[PDB]
């Protein structure tokens, strides 16, 4: 059952806030590297940010770096996006994905989707 | 944060069509090299990892290589079901990036 599904994304304004969810089943979110990676309605994937749930390593890219905070809670078994001060830019569809285990570092599992919207 | 400069844009051909989409690295990033297939409102899905192992469950006409800096992907014969968008992803450092992209699309006519 080895799967993750993702929540939270809506309509917001620019300068805004949101909380997305990534709920994994089937595995535990503290073994594994856990990415959530963008999608822009024309374009392709942009890889944001990323983090070792046992450690609490977090890596940001520059897009997102002061603006997003990536955070899992290990006994709930769910990683988090925070994104605040939500430029019109971030518009895309968010997707969080895993790295398999050792020496598999290809995101093998993907959620689903959820879509940020942001206009006024 | 090499890039990935991913050739086609774009294709068109038929069922029962040999494809191949290439993707250049910036720099060497050795052999860690994934590509994705995604179809359109749907996540992506691993076909290709090592630059050329088949994940489980993908079908055999499809093989990774690479060459250097080159690394391509064929599609031996051209099935319904591979008509979708096709990523290149390098990992070896922190951005992974990815190529832009290729629609293989079917001539229609």
């Amino acid at each position: 059952e080895v799967q993750l599904v993702e929540s939270g994304g809506g309509l917001v304004q620019p300068g805004g806030s949101l909380r997305l969810s990534c709920a994994a089943s089937g595995f535990n979110i503290k073994d594994t590297y856990i990415h959530w990676v963008r999608q822009a309605p024309g374009k392709g994937l942009e890889w944001v940010a990323r983090i070792y749930p046992t450690n609490g390593y977090t890596r940001y890219a520059d897009s997102v770096k002061g603006r997003f905070t990536i955070s899992a809670d290990t006994s709930k078994n769910t990683a988090y996006l925070q994104m605040n001060s939500l430029r019109a830019e971030d518009t895309a569809v968010y997707y969080c994905s895993r790295w398999g285990g050792d020496g598999f570092y290809a995101m093998d599992y993907w959620g689903q989707g959820t879509l940020v919207t942001v206009s006024s | 944060d090499i890039q990935m400069t991913q050739s086609p844009s774009s294709l068109s051909a038929s069922v029962g069509d040999r494809v191949t989409i290439t993707c250049r690295a910036s720099q060497d990033v050795n052999t860690a090299v994934a590509w994705y297939q995604q179809k359109p409102g749907k996540a992506p899905k691993l076909l290709i990892y090592s630059a050329s192992f088949l994940y489980s469950g993908v079908p055999s006409r499809f093989s990774g290589s690479r060459s250097g800096t080159d690394f391509t992907l064929t599609i031996s014969s051209l099935q319904p079901e591979d008509f979708a968008t096709y990523y290149c992803q390098q990992h070896y450092t922190t951005p992974p990036t990815f190529g832009q992209g290729t629609k293989v699309e079917i001539k229609r006519t």
